[PDB]
């Protein structure tokens, strides 16, 4: 976004060390729990009805996978994420009518899974450029919204 | 919290608004449609073309909540429950759209009550929006 | 911001109107009225305790036309904001310490007013060019924060 | 509103958070001034280095006044009345700050409750750390 190369290299660097898979199920299983009403697109999805429920429903886990699976490509064109998510910013919009708030409450939840997982690693200085991350994700998924 | 002084602001000014409640309710919205746009992946099975039908109604409804939050100032929570429970439960609306709306109900009022819209009735007025949203959203986890 | 050329003249021709004096003490007035929190910056303006003493305060009156001079001038940088702003930006958060929230409160504000002022003359459209002149401004004036 | 489950898992945490309480009120501010630049503009008067003994014993404050609202999860309007007071009429931070040092709040305890810090737990902390900031913005106007 407005990464410093030092802020740059913080990400890109603990990324490498990602599972995405697992921290994916994670980001998005906790986002279901702490902000409810979010499983308000994800019905079909099944048993949502317990943290256990849903921290369990695998396809909560593989949809993790594929949200944190398009994150990732996105932290290769950090110079671009606006370009990087316009048709995926379309998509939002016109076909799942996903609300950019959302975009907002994940990033916040992805960082508390970081924190969560690299305990000592995941620095103040770590934190503030994963911030700046989140923050631009959410802003060009938000991009094509009319 | 609403003070005496908030309260008899609120009747007062809503009073005026009387059977324009309707009309002012249907406007608010087609406001926060057009200049917070992210609002409207709430209404994916409206017609929000200008003087939509949909729009029309749905505006009286709001409208007619509002009315029932001010004849029951003293027991919001309550006169609310119901509505309290649909958002929380159904609808699911984003907690920061309640304050959109409520933006979008204050520039209607200001527009439509000059005389009554006064720095002291302005203050009350969106204390009293804030209430509400508070109160139907209360419930969401 | 995005302003679509028909949104521009429309901005324009509004403010055209406006008596930028008068608005500018209202605006101010109002903000000090409506969030109270924000007469922490002018306790050396005197008197505020009521919403007479506050809108009727020969300071506050003054300090407002000044707000919304520098305001009117951006108006006509529609093109480069930030670097209208620039200097007062700094400003703000260097000697100031205006939290920048402020600037999206006195935003919205200066919206009620000028629906208070124009009536229906401020229509639906007319407000979503200005939200997003508010808006603008407010980052600009945000954009040396650091 | 807070369940019994979550005044439960709020106890729990806490409770592991210990000695360690001021440590980790000094760690959540330094992440908000790094992270929310803004928030520095209540604190012109401090020194935000690293390690500042400013930001240590503001730590501890924070910290501490946390301690005593868990300690009075029930009776929290009444356990943090003067602090609300301090908050509304003397410091007037906006509102919407409360919710960054929450999060930062959030973060630093996840860094440090790896076995603790579950699904369950997040949210009940997180509704916790919602809970505090109505109360602490409950007298702004
Ligand atoms: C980091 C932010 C996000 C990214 C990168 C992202 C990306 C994706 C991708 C790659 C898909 C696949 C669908 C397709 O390509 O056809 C998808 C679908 C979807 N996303 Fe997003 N997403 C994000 C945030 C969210 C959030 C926060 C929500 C809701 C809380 C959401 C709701 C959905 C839904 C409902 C679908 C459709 C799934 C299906 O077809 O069953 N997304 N998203
Ligand atoms: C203080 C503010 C609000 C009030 C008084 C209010 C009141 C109402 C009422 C009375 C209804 C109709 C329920 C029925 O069928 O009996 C309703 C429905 C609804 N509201 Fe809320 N509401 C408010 C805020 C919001 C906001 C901010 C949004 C989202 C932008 C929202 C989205 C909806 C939706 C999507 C429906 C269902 C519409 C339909 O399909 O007919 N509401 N609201
Ligand atoms: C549209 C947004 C704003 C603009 C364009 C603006 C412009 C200005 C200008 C031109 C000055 C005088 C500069 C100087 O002394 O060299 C000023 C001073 C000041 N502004 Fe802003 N301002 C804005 C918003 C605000 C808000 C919302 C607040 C507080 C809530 C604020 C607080 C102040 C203070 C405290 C001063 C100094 C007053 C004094 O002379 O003691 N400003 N502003
Ligand atoms: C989690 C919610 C918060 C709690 C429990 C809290 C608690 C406290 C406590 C215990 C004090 C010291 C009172 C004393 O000196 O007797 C204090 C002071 C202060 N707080 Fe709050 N606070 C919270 C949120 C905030 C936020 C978000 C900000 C600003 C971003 C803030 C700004 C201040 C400032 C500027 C002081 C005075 C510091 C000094 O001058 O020493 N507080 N707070």
């Amino acid at each position: 976004v407005h990464l410093t190369p030092e802020e740059k290299s913080a990400v890109t660097a603990l990324w490498g060390k990602v599972n995405v898979d697992e921290v994916g199920g994670e980001a998005l299983g906790r986002l279901l729990v702490v902000y409810p009403w979010t499983q308000r697109f994800f019905e079909s999805f099944g048993d949502l009805s317990t943290p256990d429920a849903v921290m369990g429903n695998p396809k909560v886990k593989a949809h993790g996978k594929k949200v944190l699976g398009a994150f990732s490509d996105g932290l290769a064109h950090l110079d671009n994420l606006k370009g990087t998510f316009a048709t995926l910013s379309e998509l939002h919009c016109d076909k799942l009518h996903v609300d950019p708030e959302n975009f907002r409450l994940l990033g916040n939840v992805l960082v508390c899974v970081l924190a969560h997982h690299f305990g000592k690693e995941f620095t103040p200085p770590v934190q503030a450029a994963y911030q700046k991350v989140v923050a631009g994700v959410a802003n060009a998924l938000a991009h094509k919204y009319h | 919290m609403l003070s005496p002084a908030d309260k008899t602001n609120v009747k007062a000014a809503w009073g005026k608004v009387g059977a324009h409640a309707g009309e002012y309710g249907a406007e608010a919205l087609e406001r926060m449609f057009l200049s917070f746009p992210t609002t409207k992946t709430y209404f994916p099975h409206f017609d929000l073309s200008h003087g939509s039908a949909q729009v029309k109604g749905h505006g009286k409804k709001v409208a007619d909540a509002l009315t029932n939050a001010v004849a029951h100032v003293d027991d919001m929570p309550n006169a609310l429950s119901a509505l309290s429970d649909l958002h929380a439960h159904k609808l699911r609306v984003d907690p920061v759209n309640f304050k959109l709306l409520s933006h979008c109900l204050l520039v209607t009022l200001a527009a439509h009550l000059p005389a009554e819209f006064t720095p002291a009735v302005h203050a009350s007025l969106d204390k009293f929006l804030a209430s509400v949203s508070t109160v139907l959203t209360s419930k969401f986890r």
